[PDB]
Formats: structure tokens, C-alpha cells, sequence
């Protein structure tokens, strides 16, 4: 097929065709130019007069004589299997490796097709991280989705890497099968640099779990409706192997920053009314449509879940990016700067970094039956060392009642020794024996949170 | 009726031509498959279709068939218990009908059409019925669901069925005229019930909460509106609002929410007991899902049947509770369609009709004599989420002027973990002057003067608390200090609630007016003791600070002891020094 | 108070900045309406 020619617009992005009505709304077209080199497409906005188009690759040496377009498929449809767990993509999908295609087992729609608010179950299962700043106080379970707010020289991709490496869940503290469940990484990245990259696929090949794992790349030198299509391919390859074959996934997104950059300028290529400052309209619901796609089912067994990393331009969260981030998912961690001037590591700030589904995976017969009392007896007395801290600022050090440098002590102590871990994987018990030993500082019954059994228990 | 073909599908909408005649808010079901939409437009000979489904894989040339008839709901028994979608499709049914996805295209009944209900002969062959009177009945799980005549509707009642077995089909009344009246009828959402006249509130809306209680009341024809940025509890506190209130009936409309979010009430709530009667607490939910990825216009679809079925309900004669969450995702899902009908927008976008819809919508809320001769009531407390937090936002504006009490939720309260995280000196309330004479007649005698005392008392430290700041808080007097003190005991042990204990989740009048009385003799004596001239340390380190700090934990059937003992010894122990 | 003061002309100064912009969009909404509604007299 070579048919549809007579375009008459070329603009950056769009293109426009003549008369052509049997393109159906969000086609694949394929772009053939006058030297043979075929680049790709997508149909918006059909009509009876004409047609736009949405290049991929770009727009140099198309003429206006000389330029086809023909049509590949209805819909968009990537062709998944599971002979794709070791191997190396690319956006669109096609493999930057020295290895020919993949023989399909079936295709299926990249697009939606959302799950049944009746067909899922609480995301209930307990999965330790190792970072004692979120397997005490910010839980992570195995069904929820938790982004990294990051900033623009703080440390998320080792962070990720670590998390990635170190994450096992705890089956003998509940009563389940020993050993049966490692994870599987569908690490998915759209924009990294060079840099970047090369550490995390070090990283990935010094541990070994390479061999479990899919990857995306749409590093910085190429286009960008590219990485407009890359996260639905890898959520639509992740959502099949889960509740297909029975695995747990984990699914890391990086710079979702690039993915929303992409969107804002076919936004105004397009000049669909600006939402708010800059960024269109529908730009909650893009992010909706690929973030809910990580839940889990009743009848399978299957789980996915998420950790879409993302850099907070000018470190506000009230930025439109991290605003509508925070409102979609359930639960955040969020470095701080202040911290990694300080060689903290993690410099996860503890404060402004929730969690919500938290109060149903731990607790007592999960974990150990004193965990959120020490996390909200922590929260508090945290915050009161964090008040005192500008009371001294005010003051002066020496003019202060005694328990109050109790407080400030307590939490230059916390800064230095619970959340600094270097690059050790704790445990839950060892982390909760160092929150023991920290809260001990404080005196007995100035703790109203924790119940006076566990008081006399642990000490 | 009027046939057309489509013409420029893009995005949600469509615009199809060769459609002359065509009304101006009917349910069109466009495509070769039905895809039912709706118009806004009326161009010449075009129109303005507006979809309700994904529209990814249409052609040009493919039908467009009008139906006439502007998008009603079904009213009768069979509703309770039960999730719907936006435009009231079973989810159970097109669970077990497709898979676990959603696919476009499904059709299915609202009301079941084949389970049998007991009817009840309530009439008399050659009596003279008018709108809204009562027909039968038919018992539903816990409740007698009434049956009604639909309004505008009249005649002489002819020949009824007598009492036996029978679906939502067969017609139960046959007016002398003809008209033949089944089990449930058909509503138009856009419009109101009507009633005769609409009275005053004079009772509460008790929720177990000790702050949203005693403080800042809601009547039983209100409104309200939890607005704060996220991470704060707007759905926490809703949810208890539904779990612990002192209604019959809960609608829970979920306009833009999380799956998750709406999964762990279907699966929690048939396992709890409802505080009136003892069956399971789904029993009288109708809860309404509608998620962040489903389609777009549902989200205004559902509110609008959510507040029918309230109304409906409200008719019947029970007391319903409406709950809207995130009025916020309406307002965005008016700005996509007038940027896709290519307008002329207000600030930030909306259009230049927000208000109007909001105001008609939160209008249609309160307590009703109708048309039967008895009692209704329909609250509504909707949420709103700020783009930054800042309530300057449009719908953050056009919220108020228009509601009862209004509950502003606090960001730094919520990182101190301190939940709720109500902000005690922006919120307000409106109804905290006609509801005295009920409190008067049922908690206490001067209920009233305890509660502007503590009132007095917050907000005269929070001067004092400027001072503080300035200063720092050692500089000041002894007085002052304790001022300072007291406003901390309050603010730590009758302003707290955590919604996750085992019998600190429901807190009665009778105990926080117990609480309030415990608070206020300790300050009397203290201040008595001040002015004699002991010190404030040890003032402090009296234990009874403790024992009326961790007087909220107690059960309710031992508080009348505990509350005495502690009473006589605060009184004891404060003169023994 | 002067570190005050410059933070608020500061903010106030961006607020302003902010609304320049959104005249000028909605200028060019109008404009592109009128060019479009000056053709649809019939079809
Ligand atoms: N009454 C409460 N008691 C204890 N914790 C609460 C309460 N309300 C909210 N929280 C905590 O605050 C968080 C708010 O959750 P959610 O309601 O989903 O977000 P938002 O409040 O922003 O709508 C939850 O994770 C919960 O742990």
C-alpha cells in the first residue's frame, strides 16, 4: 500500500493530509518520503475535509510533492509475550539489541481498558525496603503506587537502584509460602542522559537481575512524542505478565518531568487552552489514565506496582506536576536538599512524605504489634524538635528550659543516626530496636501515644 | 427517530450532520455500536455530540440515531446495596457479563427484572389518588420501601393487584384512563422533586466527632465543605461521616477517586454493624463509583444521579446524607468540554457557568414536608481540592457564600500528624444559634455557656500566642503561661481524635460535654491557685493533668464513673496543696 | 522589615507578570473565533 497522498501543511509537529476519511480516529500511519526512509505517525482529529496527523521522528527533508502516508492498524497494539524477559527496547518498541524480533503470543491494545472497581482486592501484603525511613514510618506494600519527589543534584537513581536491589517481602511474619517470590523490573525510562544511563545499567548487571528484567529507552537524543508513547508500552507489557502468568512486578518510571514536558507541547502545537501556567487541561487525566494501572485482582495472584521518580522543577510542590502527582497516587517520598548538604544518606525528609495504604499492611500479626504507635510517637516528637529548633534560632541556646534541650537533642540524634544508613540493608527489627533505643532518650510519660504495655515492654 | 451520520469525531466529541429536529439535551447513541452521548449544540443542521465513552477506532460515515429523551434515571425498589456507574449501570452485572475490565458498549437494566418482591395492597378500587401519594409497599432488607405515584400524574384508581409475588414489570395500579403504573418509574436528573414547602432545620447531624460536633454543628438540612490540598483526610473524614452517622440512608458519590479508595468500601462495610438497627452496614448504602480513567463527562452524570436518588429517597420519607467528593473534578471536566466547544473562558479556564451549576446543585439540600404529608432530609458535605491549596480558586470561592458550616482543612497539622486537621480560626458555622434549645433539651442545661467558654478561650489564646512568638514563651507572666498550658491541654486531648482506635472513634455528646466540664473546673482552680501563689511547675505536675489527658480512651458504659471520680478528685487535689 | 517587604513586591511582581500572558492568549482565542465564525455562514 502507498495510498493518501496529497498533503498540504507541514508545521513541527502536525501534518496535514487531503481528502481521507477511512483513516479511523487514532490510527498508525507510516510516513514514506522521495529516498525511502519511513518514518511514523498518528491520526487525530479525522474529518471530512482532511486529517491531522502527529509525526514521531521528525520533519526534515519532507516535501509537499513527494511524501505518502499509508495505513498500518486501526488501533495502537503492541505485540507482547514472554520470551520478551531478558531483552532491550526502545519507545515505539523495536529492539536497539543485536537480536531479531519477538514471535508474538498475542496483541493486545496499549491505550486503557481500566479494571473493574469490583475486580480488585486490598493491596494488604507487607514489603520491606530496608530504608529505615520507610519501613517504620512511610510503609510500602506490595499494590500501591509511591513516587520519589526528587530535585535537580539529589540523589533518586540510587536511591531506586537500592530500593530495586534490596526489596524482599516478609512471608515468615504472617504465615505464607517461604520462599517462592522473587520481583521482576520493567524499568522504563524516558529522557535520561548518557550519564544516568550507564549508571543504572552497571548497577542492574552488577546484582544480576538483568536476566528478569525489560527495557525502555528513550535517552535525551531523540524525539519526543517518543516518550509520549513509552510509559503505556511498558504498563501494558507489566500489566501482562502479571495477571497473566502469575508474577511481581515493579515497575520503576523515570522523569515523568519529560513525559509532561512532551504533553504541554503538542498541548500548544495544538492551542488547546491552557490549564495552568503552561501545562493543558486534560493533564490530569493523562497522568490518571497511566498511573491507575497498578492495583491488584481477586481469583489471580498477580500484583504491580510503582515508584514513578520525578524531579520537582524549582523544588515547589505546588508546581502543577507534582500537585496533580500527589492528588492521583497514594503516598510520596520526598528528599531534601537541606539534608544532603549535611551528608545524609537517604535525604529522605520524614516530615512532608506519606504513605496512605499503610494503616491496612501493618500492624499487629503482620509486622509486630507496636509499629505505627513508635511512628506516631516519632512524627511527634520530631516536630517538636523541629519548633525548638527556630526557638533557639529566636533565642539563644543557653536560655532554654531543660526538657526542651532534651527535644533538640533528641532530634540532632535522629537526623544522625536513624535516617543516615549508608548503603546497609537493615531490617525491620533492627530499625525498630534503634527506634526503641531513640525514644528511650526522651522520659517515661511524656509519650501520650504509645500505651503503657508496650511502655514497660520495651524500653 | 432523526437519523444522521457523523462528521468531524475528535477526542471526546463528535459532530454529526444531517440532524434537523433534534431537542436540545436528548441522549443521541452515536457510532455503529452505541456509544450514547448527548447534545450541546445546534448548528444549522449539525450538532455537538458529546460521548460517554472512549471513541478510539471510529470511522466517518457511521450512524447517529436520537432518541428524544433527556437522560433518566430508574427510581424504585432494588438500589440499595449495590455500586453503580455514572450513567447507573450495575457493576456486579457487567462484571460477571464481560471480565474484569470495562469495555464499551454494555447494556444493562439498573433495576433487576427478575428477582420477586412482596407486594401490599394499599388502596381501593375507585378512590382518587394524585402525585407523589403512597401506592403499597415492598420490604427491603431492613426498611418498608414505599412505592409512589409519579408526579404530574392523576386519575381513579380502578382495579389494583392483590398481595402475592410479582417483578418491577407487572403493573400494580390501572387508572381509569389507562395509564397503567409498574413498580418504579423515570426521572429526568436535571430537574427537581417537588415538594409543598420547605421547612427550618432544628436538629443536628450528629458524626461522631468531637470537633465537627461541639464546635463548628451542621443542622439536618445542611451543607458543608472539606476544602484543603492533599494529605489531609477529605476522604477519612467522609468516610466516617458514612460509617458513624444518624441517618437512615448514605449516598456515596465518587466523582474522580482512587479504585483503591472506592474498593475498600465495598469490601469493609458488609462486615460492620450499622448503630440502629444491627444488620450489616451495606444496607443502606448506594454507593456511586466513577474513577479518575473512566470517562469524562460520567463525572458530571454522576453527581446529578447521585442527588436524584437522594431526593427520591428524601420523598419517601427517610433521612438520607448525600456525600460528593471532589466537586473539583466536575468543575475540571466542564473545562475540558468548553475548550473542546472552543469558548470564551473566565479566569483560569472555567466556564462561564460554574457558579450557576454549583448554586442549582447545592440548592436542592434540606429538610422537606413532601408531597405525602411527612419528613425528609438531604445533606450534603462535598469536598474540594484546591490546585495549590490556595483558596482563592474559583470553585474554592463559589463554594462559599453558599453553604452552612465550612471545615478548612490545615497542611502543617497533618504533617505533625495531628489528625483531623482542622483548622480551628478559619473554619466557621452558621447553624450554632437554632440548634441551642435541642441541645438545651437533650445534653444539658448550660451546654451553651460551656461551649462559648472554651470557644472564648481558644481564640483569646491565640493573641496571647502571637506574643509568644515575638518574644518567646518564658518572658510572659504566670498567668499567661497558663492560659498558654490550658490551650495545649485542650488543643492535645478534646481536639484529637484518631479515627483507627478501638472506642476513640465515636465520641457522644454526653462524653465531650463530660470532657468539657473535666477541662473547665481544672482551669477554675488553677487560676485560684495561681492567684494564691503556687508555682505553675507544679501546677503542671499535678497528675490530674494526665488523668483528664487520657480520659478520651475510656469505653462509653463506664464514663459516667469514670467522669465523677475524676470530677471530686481535681476538686480534692487542687485545694489539698 | 525590609527583607519583608522585598519578598512581597517580589510576588507581587510575578502575580502581576501572570496575567499578561492569559490577556494576550485570550486575544488570540478571540482573534482565531472571528476568523473562523467570519466563514461559517452556511454548510
Ligand atoms: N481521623 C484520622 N485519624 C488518623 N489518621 C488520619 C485521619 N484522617 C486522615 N488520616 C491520615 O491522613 C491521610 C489522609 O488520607 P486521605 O484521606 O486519602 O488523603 P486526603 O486527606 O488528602 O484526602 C491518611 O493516610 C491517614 O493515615
Amino acid at each position: 500500500k502507498k495510498e493518501y497522498t496529497g498533503i498540504t501543511y507541514i508545521s513541527g509537529p502536525l501534518l496535514f493530509v487531503e481528502n481521507a476519511k477511512d483513516l479511523a480516529y487514532g490510527a498508525i500511519v507510516d510516513i514514506k518520503d522521495g529516498t525511502g526512509r519511513v518514518r511514523g505517525g498518528q491520526v487525530i482529529e479525522v474529518s471530512e475535509e482532511y486529517a491531522v496527523i502527529q509525526v514521531f521522528e521528525e520533519t526534515t527533508g519532507l516535501d509537499l510533492a513527494t511524501t505518502s502516508v499509508s495505513l498500518v492498524e486501526d488501533v495502537a497494539r503492541l505485540g507482547v509475550s514472554k520470551e520478551m524477559l531478558g531483552r532491550r527496547f526502545n519507545g515505539i518498541g523495536k529492539p536497539i539489541d543485536g537480536l531479531p524480533p519477538i514471535t508474538p503470543e498475542k496483541r493486545l491494545p496499549i491505550t486503557g481498558l481500566p479494571l473493574n472497581p469490583v475486580a480488585r482486592r486490598k493491596p494488604e501484603q507487607f514489603i520491606q525496603t530496608g530504608i529505615s525511613t520507610i519501613d517504620v514510618m512511610n510503609t510500602l506494600v506490595r499494590g500501591q503506587k509511591l513516587p520519589i519527589f526528587s530535585g535537580s543534584g539529589l540523589p533518586a537513581n540510587e536511591i531506586a537502584a537500592q530500593i530495586a536491589r534490596q526489596a524482599t517481602v516478609r512471608p515468615d511474619l504472617s504465615g505464607e509460602g517461604e520462599k517462592e517470590e522473587p520481583f521482576a523490573v520493567v524499568f522504563a525510562a524516558m529522557g535520561i542522559t548518557q550519564r544516568e544511563l550507564s549508571y543504572f545499567i552497571q548497577e542492574f548487571e552488577r546484582t544480576g537481575a538483568l536476566s528478569r528484567s525489560v527495557l525502555f529507552l528513550n535517552k535525551a537524543d531523540d524525539p519526543t512524542i517518543e516518550r509520549i508513547l513509552t510509559p503505556r508500552m511498558a504498563l501494558t507489557v507489566a500489566e501482562y505478565l502479571a495477571f497473566e502468568h502469575d508474577y511481581h512486578v515493579l515497575v520503576i518510571l523515570t522523569d515523568m518531568t519529560n513525559y509532561c514536558e512532551a504533553l504541554r507541547e503538542i498541548g500548544a502545537a495544538r492551542e488547546e487552552i491552557p490549564g495552568r501556567r503552561g501545562y493543558p487541561g486534560y493533564m490530569y487525566t493523562d497522568l490518571a489514565t497511566i498511573y491507575e494501572r497498578a492495583g491488584v485482582v481477586e481469583g489471580k495472584k498477580g500484583s504491580v506496582t510503582q515508584i514513578p521518580i520525578l524531579s520537582m522543577p524549582d523544588d515547589d510542590r505546588t508546581h502543577p506536576i507534582p500537585d496533580l502527582t500527589g492528588y492521583i497516587t497514594e503516598g510520596q517520598i520526598q528528599l531534601s536538599r537541606e539534608l544532603h548538604r549535611k551528608g545524609i544518606y537517604p535525604p529522605i525528609d520524614p516530615l512532608p512524605s506519606l504513605s496512605r495504604l499503610m494503616n491496612n499492611g501493618v500492624g499487629k500479626g503482620k509486622t509486630r504489634e507496636d509499629h505505627k504507635q513508635v511512628s506516631d510517637q516519632l512524627y511527634s516528637a520530631y516536630a517538636n524538635g523541629v519548633d525548638i529548633r527556630k526557638l533557639v534560632a529566636i533565642i539563644g541556646e543557653d536560655a532554654l528550659t531543660e526538657n526542651d534541650r532534651r527535644y533538640l537533642q533528641f532530634a540532632d540524634a535522629f537526623e544522625r543516626f536513624f535516617i543516615n544508613q549508608g548503603q546497609q540493608n537493615r531490617s525491620i527489627e533492627e530499625s525498630l530496636q534503634i527506634a526503641w533505643a531513640l525514644l528511650s532518650m526522651l522520659p517515661q510519660g511524656e509519650l501520650k501515644r504509645i500505651s503503657k504495655d508496650h511502655i514497660g515492654k520495651y524500653y | 427517530m432523526i437519523q444522521g451520520v457523523i462528521q468531524k469525531i475528535a477526542g471526546p466529541a463528535v459532530i454529526a450532520k444531517g440532524m434537523l429536529g433534534a431537542r436540545m439535551y436528548d441522549i443521541c447513541k452515536v457510532g455503529e455500536e452505541g456509544l450514547v452521548g448527548e447534545i450541546i449544540r445546534l448548528d444549522g443542521d449539525t450538532a455537538f455530540v458529546q460521548v460517554y465513552e472512549d471513541t478510539s477506532g471510529l470511522k466517518v460515515g457511521e450512524p447517529v440515531v436520537s432518541t428524544g429523551l433527556p437522560l433518566a434515571v430508574e427510581l424504585g425498589p432494588g438500589m440499595l446495596n449495590g455500586i453503580y456507574d455514572g450513567i447507573q449501570r450495575p457493576l456486579e452485572r457487567i462484571r460477571e457479563k464481560t471480565g474484569i475490565y470495562i469495555t464499551r458498549g454494555v447494556v444493562v437494566h439498573a433495576l433487576d427484572r427478575e428477582k420477586k418482591w412482596a407486594w401490599t395492597p394499599m388502596v381501593k378500587p375507585g378512590d382518587e389518588v394524585r402525585g407523589g401519594m403512597v401506592l403499597g409497599t415492598v420490604p427491603e432488607f431492613g426498611f418498608t420501601h414505599k412505592i409512589l405515584v409519579p408526579p404530574d400524574v392523576r386519575g381513579r384508581v380502578k382495579e389494583v393487584k392483590p398481595a402475592g409475588e410479582y417483578t418491577v414489570e407487572e403493573p400494580v395500579v390501572v387508572l381509569e384512563d389507562g395509564t397503567e403504573l409498574k413498580m418504579y418509574h423515570t426521572w429526568p436528573v436535571r430537574r427537581a422533586r417537588p415538594v409543598q414547602r420547605k421547612l427550618d432545620p432544628n436538629t443536628p447531624f450528629l458524626t461522631g466527632m468531637r470537633i465537627l460536633d461541639v464546635l463548628f454543628p451542621v443542622a439536618m438540612g445542611g451543607t458543608a465543605a472539606i476544602p484543603g490540598p492533599f494529605g489531609s483526610g477529605k476522604t477519612v473524614t467522609q468516610q466516617s461521616l458514612a460509617k458513624w452517622s444518624n441517618a437512615d440512608v448514605v449516598v456515596y458519590v465518587g466523582c474522580g477517586e482512587r479504585g483503591n479508595e472506592m474498593t475498600d468500601v465495598l469490601v469493609e462495610f458488609p462486615e460492620l454493624t450499622d448503630p440502629k438497627t444491627g444488620g450489616p452496614l451495606m444496607h443502606r448504602t448506594v454507593l456511586i463509583a466513577n474513577t479518575s480513567n473512566m470517562p469524562v463527562a460520567a463525572r458530571e452524570a454522576s453527581i446529578y444521579v447521585g442527588v436524584t436518588i437522594a431526593e427520591y429517597f428524601r420523598d419517601q420519607g427517610f433521612s438520607v446524607a448525600l456525600m460528593a467528593d471532589s466537586t473539583s473534578r466536575w468543575a475540571e471536566a466542564l473545562r475540558e468540554i468548553s475548550s473542546r466547544l472552543e469558548e470564551m473562558p473566565a479566569e483560569e479556564g472555567y466556564p462561564p457557568y460554574l457558579a450557576a451549576r454549583l448554586a442549582a446543585f447545592y440548592e436542592r439540600a434540606g429538610k422537606v414536608i413532601t408531597l405525602g404529608g411527612e419528613e425528609g432530609a438531604v445533606t450534603i458535605v462535598g469536598a474540594v481540592s484546591p490546585p495549590g491549596g490556595d483558596m482563592s480558586e474559583p470553585v474554592t470561592q463559589s463554594t462559599l457564600r453558599i453553604v452552612g458550616a465550612f471545615w478548612r482543612l490545615d497542611a502543617s497539622l497533618a504533617f505533625r500528624r495531628h489528625f483531623p486537621a482542622i483548622n480551628w480560626n478559619g473554619s466557621y458555622s452558621l447553624f450554632t444559634s437554632a440548634l441551642d434549645p435541642w441541645y438545651r433539651e437533650n445534653v444539658a442545661e448550660d451546654y451553651p455557656e460551656l461551649r462559648d467558654a472554651i470557644s472564648e478561650l481558644l481564640q483569646r489564646e491565640a493573641g496571647l500566642q502571637e506574643i509568644v512568638q515575638l518574644v518567646g514563651p518564658d518572658a510572659l507572666q504566670d498567668a499567661e503561661r497558663l492560659v498558654i498550658e490550658v490551650g495545649r491541654i485542650i488543643r492535645e486531648d478534646f481536639l484529637q481524635q484518631n479515627a483507627y482506635h478501638e472506642v476513640d472513634a465515636y465520641c457522644s455528646m454526653k462524653k465531650a460535654y463530660g470532657i468539657m466540664k473535666m477541662i473547665l473546673a481544672f482551669y477554675k482552680e488553677a487560676e485560684a491557685a495561681i492567684k494564691r501563689g503556687v508555682s505553675i511547675d507544679e501546677i503542671l505536675q499535678l497528675p490530674v493533668l494526665e488523668r483528664i489527658g487520657r480520659a478520651r480512651y475510656v469505653s462509653e458504659e463506664e464514663f459516667p464513673a469514670y467522669f465523677e471520680e475524676a470530677m471530686k478528685e481535681i476538686q480534692g487535689a487542687f485545694k489539698a496543696l | 522589615i525590609p527583607g519583608i517587604r522585598a519578598q512581597i513586591r517580589f510576588i507581587q511582581q510575578v502575580l502581576e507578570q501572570r496575567e499578561r500572558e492569559d490577556t494576550f492568549r485570550l486575544k488570540r482565542i478571540k482573534g482565531k473565533i472571528e476568523a473562523r465564525e467570519a466563514e461559517e455562514e452556511g454548510g
